[PDB]
């Protein structure tokens, strides 16, 4: 459990820290903005974590359990 | 004529399934358990019209938890920007995103 | 919402336009009805499996179950026509007009 | 079809002619397509060509009804210079009635149509003036 | 009732055997002594996590260690 | 993924045999080898005439009994439930409903054949 | 709407128990016996806080105590533990049944040289209590003020004034 | 038909209606609707005639389409709302699909193309069971979801129902098609007031059920399914002509009869919302309904048609049929006006 | 529209508050009218089954009168209970919200202007 | 075009639905719907629904094996049409395939179509969870609590199936 929470926070921090260097010249955007009205923690969907990584990790992580025989 | 006999005889027929935030076998929460709890407890007993007029924020947050569509628009915008910046040629992915990263455990 | 949701609901309304425009055969319309129910079942199961609603998992299959409990009835409403008419064309089914 | 009626009522009456006439023609065309689709639905056309002939007939008749109604209202309100008078709409209703009698090739139908949709156009005009509601929202 | 039973046993023994098995399966679990053992066997399976509780200082039953004698044991299934 | 590979390999091996069976040997066809087989005589009419089939109710009630099976099939995981009394009582109830349907079929002359 | 407050990557940078599944399963009972206090503290604060951004110190202590336990295993009973987790890892389902001799040797060695008792069946599944000091979160769900409910009905049931008052019906 | 099997079938359809009444779950609502379908289907096939098979096929296909539309509305509401409580809906398109499903189930126009053939192809008791008991469950569902009902859609369906029912009833000689189009007109009158005061809808439903059951009981008693035989009933009994005259005057909308009780108060719950021209139009189409009712009364009671010589034999045997609560339902259908405020028991 | 009042406790014909109301007297004109309805129903049974209308089956007429009077008394009790509930909720809401319903000063006729239209 | 496997299976689903929605003949319509049900079961298996996908597979196989028996029994014409032996069947099949490719091209280009509701062009795998459910599958306890929690539902389902049996017996009696 401790490993899972630390990895989830690390992946979210990695995704947030690279969102700044890509979206600068666009107008009227606040980086890292949440889409929820409350500040309470939510369990992140899979697109927020691996939405910037390669596709091999996608088919090895999303469908990996189902496709393992 | 909604003859609510489930409260007259005190017998539970289909109140155990009708709501996502009910009692589940082996205590498994759904994907929007907290949002369901907030939306029920905020909009309890005050009427549907007052619930819609006053408890709109938590219902909106619950609908965003369920559909996740605003997150889809966010991911679409950042991915279109990423594809564009690769296509012109002023972006290079880091080794962490490319795969050779040596994950935490 | 998504993409597969769009595909499944478009399949439902395609099968609805298939049912709502007949082609002179009752059992083909029954097949289109069971197709509409297939789209309904697929949509419900996918919606539950996305939303992790475990305790509602009885509802798709039971829905499926009840559909068969009427679909055979449609088959039971076919041979009776075949016990009066030679075939099962709907353009022959116009006795109730007077 | 919620925008055709509003666009009809978005322009002041008796001020400009062709836009109001074309708006009424479009409303008539939508009504004609609806009634012709129902007519070919419940009643089977003998052929595809006869069915599209019936559809075009109903479309042309209803488009002429709407165009002549809007036109006659426009010149009536321009000549009398009275935008808030339903008599222009009554005159347009009789013009539409004469149009219906001409396209259906009848005369008593033309006079009855004069009276009937002239009264209907007048009821529409004082419904707009006095703010009557066909579908009243629930209040009590 | 013996003559009727002999008659149905002579005509079709399959129905007699099926109804005997059905009656046994109906009336025997209501006379079984190990049904409550099955109840505690099913109830004692640790599927989810046993989360602890906060302490106000007044609890005589719950332990602070898994090896403390306080708390429920599982000796009955170990012996059986 | 491996299921898809196994399916594709099985379909490839299946459809390769008929292609080998067809396009390899020499074909020589006339208008008698392609004729329908009726024990050496011409067919009386066509085979598309409606069969006066007699077990229509047996097929429909096969469907209904398969749906009874669909109700009775998740029973093993219900063996791990806590409320055992309701489980046992209603599994027995559903099996009894199946038996009631079968017994009503037996008494009201449904398992036999028409004509 | 709102903004997210994510922890820095430096705080998450902590060494790990870099072992496998079979090694963790072989010493699972003794880890659950010896190291119950930090694990139970972490589980309780995670259950009552429901926020991983505030649940890092207890996870750090759990990780450090787990690595300390494995270091104590490494210092005294290395080779029987290697044999135990090797023959555990050979099995596909990681069955505890096919490793009786190795398990007996491992528990005998760790009892004779470190004095740890393997818990019996169901002992690790008991509910426990934790002598913690963190305050109970009064608002764990980050909610807001509840709307005011409608007023109830009060007073006696006086009869209707002048009947039903419906058109000409006096009563 | 076997009496035990028929009793089981009737218990099944009443159980399905009760399940729709008492459930707080959409799946149980649909299950009760399916049970209602599957139990009413063999009621129409009690006589084993080709007309019954045609009517059963049309009914089954239309109600199956309605059931599938209802399921799609339920799934859309689930996906946009995440629960199953029978309350207001959280999507306009789900409201559309459920309103079309309930209109198809009720027979409201322009989905009225199945009610007259279905009523004609089945006997009188099956027609009674259809036109009375199938108008309770969809009314309960519409009572449950009236916050989410679009106003323009339900009002357009209501006015179309009343106009189409009157124009259909103007040109039918068969009694059962007359009953079907009168039922469409009463359906429109009943569902026009649903969004303003549903107690008026329940009151009009109760009065319509009482009057329609009274008329179908009189038709079963006289064993007549045609206008000419209904005229010939004058020689068999004068009392039957008196009751058919007073009942068909009651369903016309004349005071001081009971049929003036609901409809007038419908206006009393529609002028309070400042809707003036709509009750006037519906009163005009009620006058059309009264016109075909008046033609039927002229046929049966006010003019004695010539008879045949065979009916003298029928003078030697009294009516041995079982008239189920006929005087009570006739009295309730005729003289319920001085007890008008009793509708307050429906709150 | 009283469904909220019938929200917490359902399927009750006469709740506990209904016992605190004065019940209808047996000499109520509505009860007499419902008894007349039952008598007319008994006459209709004497008529439609080809029996004498005013003497045949006095037990049937008495049963009809008694049943009609019974159900009429209970329905009238429910009716006046519901109307009392309506008026009590009325007065409770009119005590509860005085800001949205102010008072009116009824002016005299010595100063309010009226327009007189002559008839001639 | 790899992680669009759910999209590809849904496209084959819509293709088979358009194919059997032409209503050419009950056997060929059954074949088209069976292809559609196969790829729909593939969708449900790819979303972790092993039991539900296999159940809809087995139920559809039984039901339209019965449908095959019925169309070979009674509802048969002398010359059944495959897809091209009649004009309107091929016309509506080509029409449905053209609209199918129409919103395919609409969803692969702008990634957001608006047909009644709005729809996105990404795969559904983005909404699937990142958490692990331990030593069990959740749908299994759904259909296991079917017997314990589901009292009224199982009672009415069994009664409805029994009523279906008695109704189907009563309908085809004749006298
Ligand atoms: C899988 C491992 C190996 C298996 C064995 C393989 C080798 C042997 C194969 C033999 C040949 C098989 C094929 C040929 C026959 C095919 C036809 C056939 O099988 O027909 C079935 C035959 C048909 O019977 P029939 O043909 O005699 O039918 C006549 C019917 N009456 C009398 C009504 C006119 O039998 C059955 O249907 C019975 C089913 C099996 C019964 C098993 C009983 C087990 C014990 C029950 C309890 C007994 C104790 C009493 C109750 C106690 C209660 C507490
Ligand atoms: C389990 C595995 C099974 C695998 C398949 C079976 C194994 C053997 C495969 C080859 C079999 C021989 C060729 C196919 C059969 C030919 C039959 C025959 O008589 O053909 C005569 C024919 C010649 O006869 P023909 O062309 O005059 O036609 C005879 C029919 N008349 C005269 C009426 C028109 O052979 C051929 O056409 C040649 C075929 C290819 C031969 C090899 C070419 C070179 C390959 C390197």
């Amino acid at each position: 459990q401790a490993e899972k929470d630390r990895r989830v926070l690390q992946m979210l921090r990695e995704n947030l820290e690279e969102e700044a260097t890509i979206m600068k010249d666009v107008p009227g955007w606040k980086v890292g903005e949440s889409v929820f009205h409350t500040t309470r923690w939510v369990t992140p969907m899979m697109g927020e974590l691996y939405g910037l990584r390669t596709g091999e990790e996608i088919l090895s992580s999303t469908y990996g359990f189902i496709w393992y025989t | 004529p909604f003859f609510d006999v489930q409260k007259k005889l005190g017998v539970d027929l289909d109140h155990w399934m009708t709501i996502q935030s009910a009692e589940q076998p082996h205590r498994i929460p759904a994907r929007c358990h907290a949002f369901e709890k907030e939306w029920i407890e905020c909009a309890h007993g005050i009427g549907s019209i007052r619930a819609e007029k006053e408890c709109k924020i938590e219902f909106e947050d619950f609908r965003e938890c369920l559909l996740r569509q605003k997150t889809m628009k966010r991911l679409n915008a950042i991915k279109r920007q990423r594809d564009k910046l690769i296509k012109e040629g002023k972006y290079t992915p880091p080794p962490h995103h490319s795969g050779q990263e040596d994950l935490r455990p | 919402m998504s993409l597969v949701y769009m595909n499944i609901m478009m399949a439902f309304t395609v099968s609805l336009t298939g049912l709502l425009m007949y082609r002179s055969h009752l059992m083909s319309s029954l097949l289109c009805l069971e197709g509409m129910m297939l789209s309904l079942f697929i949509l419900a199961t996918l919606m539950i499996l996305n939303s992790h609603f475990t305790l509602a998992s009885m509802m798709p299959i039971i829905l499926l179950v009840f559909a068969a409990c009427e679909a055979a009835l449609g088959l039971s409403l076919l041979v009776m026509v075949s016990n009066t008419y030679g075939t099962d064309y709907v353009q022959n089914l116009n006795l109730l007009q007077c | 079809a919620k925008t055709l009626l509003h666009q009809y009522w978005d322009i002041p009456e008796g001020t400009e002619c062709h836009r109001k006439t074309y708006a009424a023609t479009s409303i008539g065309g939508a009504s004609g397509l609806v009634v012709s689709a129902y007519s070919v639905a419940l009643k089977t056309p003998t052929s595809f060509l006869e069915g599209v002939a019936r559809t075009g007939r109903y479309t042309f008749t209803a488009a002429a009804i709407g165009a002549i109604f809007g036109l006659t209202s426009c010149i009536s309100a321009q000549v009398r210079e009275k935008p808030d008078d339903p008599l222009n709409y009554l005159i347009g209703g009789c013009a539409g009635g004469l149009t219906l009698g001409a396209r259906t090739r009848s005369y008593g139908i033309g006079a009855a149509a004069c009276a009937y949709m002239g009264l209907t156009a007048a009821l529409v005009k004082m419904g707009q003036l006095e703010g009557w509601k066909v579908f009243a929202e629930p209040k009590v | 009732v013996a003559a009727f039973l002999k008659n149905v046993w002579a005509k079709e023994p399959v129905l007699v055997a099926s109804f005997a098995i059905a009656g046994l399966a109906v009336i025997l679990p209501t006379l079984s002594p190990y049904t409550k053992y099955s109840l505690m066997i099913n109830r004692a399976t640790p599927y989810n996590y046993p989360v602890p509780l906060r302490d106000d200082g007044n609890m005589p039953d719950v332990p602070s260690h898994p090896q403390d004698p306080q708390g429920p044991s599982l000796e009955w299934l170990k012996r059986l | 993924m491996n299921l898809m590979i196994t399916l594709l390999t099985n379909f490839t091996l299946a459809t390769l045999l008929v292609t080998i069976a067809f396009w390899l040997p020499q074909l020589n066809v006339y208008s008698e080898k392609t004729s329908p087989y009726e024990c050496g005589f011409d067919p009386m009419g066509s085979a598309r005439l409606p069969f006066s089939m007699k077990f229509f109710l047996v097929a429909i009630t096969f469907l209904l009994f398969d749906l009874e099976i669909a109700l009775l099939l998740p029973l093993p995981w219900a063996s791990q439930t806590t409320n055992l009394n309701t489980m046992l009582t209603m599994a027995l109830l559903l099996i009894f409903l199946l038996a009631v349907s079968l017994a009503y079929e037996w008494t009201q002359k449904g398992l036999e054949w028409t004509e | 709407p709102g903004i997210v407050e994510l922890p820095s990557l430096e705080d998450l940078k902590v060494q790990e128990v870099k072992v496998s599944s079979s090694v963790l399963k072989a010493a699972a009972h003794h880890y659950g016996a010896q190291c119950d206090k930090p694990n139970k503290e972490f589980m309780l604060c995670r259950w009552e806080e429901k926020d991983p951004r505030r649940c890092l110190e207890e996870g750090k202590l759990v990780n450090q105590c787990a690595l300390e336990f494995f270091r104590q295993i490494k210092r005294h009973c290395a080779e029987p533990f290697t044999e135990y987790w090797t023959c555990i890892d050979y099995s596909g389902l990681q069955l505890f049944r096919r490793c009786r001799k190795e398990q007996a040797q491992f528990d005998k060695c760790v009892l004779d040289k470190l004095g740890w008792v393997r818990p019996d069946l169901g002992e690790l599944s008991k509910v426990t209590k934790v002598k913690t000091d963190r305050p109970l979160p009064e608002n764990p769900y980050h909610s807001r003020a509840r709307p005011e409910p409608n007023p109830e009905v009060e007073g006696d049931l006086k009869p209707a004034r002048h009947g039903s008052r419906l058109f000409f019906w006096t009563m | 038909m076997n009496p035990i099997i028929l009793i089981i079938i009737l218990m099944t359809v009443m159980l399905g209606t009760i399940i729709v009444m008492i459930s707080t779950h959409w799946l149980l609502i649909w299950i009760g609707f399916e049970m209602n379908m599957l139990a009413i289907i063999p009621i129409m096939m009690k006589k084993h005639n080709p007309r019954a098979t045609e009517a059963s096929t049309k009914y089954f296909l239309t109600q199956s389409t309605a059931s599938m539309l209802l399921m799609m509305a339920i799934i859309i509401n689930l996906m946009f709302s995440g629960q199953w409580t029978v309350m207001k809906l959280f999507n306009p398109m789900a409201s559309m699909l459920m309103t079309m499903a309930l209109a198809m189930k009720l027979g409201m126009a322009p989905f009225h193309f199945w009610v007259p053939e279905v009523t004609q192809g089945i006997p009188l008791s099956s027609g009674l069971i259809l036109l009375t008991w199938q108008k309770l469950a969809p009314m309960s569902v519409l009572y449950q979801i009236l916050p989410s009902i679009n106003l323009d859609l339900i009002l357009t369906l209501s006015i179309l129902s009343i106009t189409i029912g009157g124009w259909g009833g103007l040109n039918q000689t068969q009694l059962r098609k007359i009953m079907a189009y009168s039922s469409i007109a009463h359906m429109g009158w009943m569902t026009a007031v649903l969004l303003y005061n549903p107690t008026m809808t329940l009151l009009n439903l109760i009065i319509y059920i009482i009057m329609t059951s009274t008329m179908f009981t009189l038709f079963m008693a006289n064993s007549t399914t045609t206008t000419l035989s209904l005229s010939h009933t004058w020689n068999k009994a004068p009392i039957m002509t008196i009751l058919v005259l007073i009942t068909l005057l009651s369903m016309g909308g004349l005071p001081p009869l009971s049929g003036f009780m609901p409809k007038w108060m419908i206006i009393q719950e529609m002028t309070k919302n400042d809707s003036i021209i709509l009750p006037t139009l519906m009163a005009i189409t009620a006058l059309l309904n009264l016109y075909f009712y008046m033609r039927l009364t002229y046929s049966t009671a006010l003019t004695m048609f010539p008879s045949t010589n065979n009916m003298k034999m029928k003078w030697q045997f009294p009516t041995t049929k079982r008239m189920t609560l006929l005087p009570t339902m006739t009295v309730l259908s005729t003289m319920l006006l001085p007890l008008t405020p009793i509708l307050s028991i429906l709150e | 529209m009283m469904t909220g009042r019938q929200a917490r406790a359902p399927l009750q014909f006469l709740p506990d508050e209904a016992r605190s109301l004065p019940p209808p007297k047996l000499t109520d004109p509505r009860l007499a009218y419902i008894g007349f309805l039952g008598y007319c129903s008994g006459l209709i049974d004497n008529a439609i089954r080809r029996r004498p209308v005013l003497s045949a089956g006095l037990h049937r007429q008495f049963l009809y009168i008694t049943s009609f009077v019974f159900v009429g008394y209970y329905l009238l009790k429910r009716q006046d209970y519901m109307y009392a509930v309506r008026d009590h909720d009325m007065f409770s809401y009119i005590k509860s919200h005085p800001e949205d319903f102010p008072e009116k000063d009824k002016k005299t006729y010595r100063e309010v202007f009226e327009e007189f239209h002559p008839v001639r | 075009m790899m992680t669009y496997i759910v999209f590809i299976l849904s496209i084959i689903f819509v293709m088979g639905f358009v194919g059997f929605s032409s209503k050419p003949s009950p056997i060929y319509g059954g074949l088209g719907l069976i292809v559609s049900g196969g790829v729909g079961c593939g969708i449900v298996l790819n979303f972790g629904g092993s039991f539900l996908g296999l159940m809809v597979f087995l139920i559809y196989l039984g039901g339209m094996m019965v449908v095959f028996g019925y169309t070979t029994a009674m509802a048969t014409e002398q010359y059944p049409e495959v897809w091209v032996s009649n004009k309107v069947v091929l016309g509506t099949f080509i029409t449905g395939l053209l609209m199918e490719f129409l919103m395919v091209y609409y969803v692969l280009k702008d990634k957001e179509v608006e047909i009644v509701f709005k729809f996105n062009g990404m795969g559904d795998w983005v909404i699937y969870d990142t958490g692990d459910s331990g030593f069990f599958s959740e749908e299994a306890m759904g259909i296991a609590a079917l017997y314990s929690y589901g009292t009224w539902l199982v009672i009415v389902t069994g009664w409805s199936l029994l009523i279906g049996v008695v109704v189907i017996m009563e309908i085809t009696r004749g006298n």
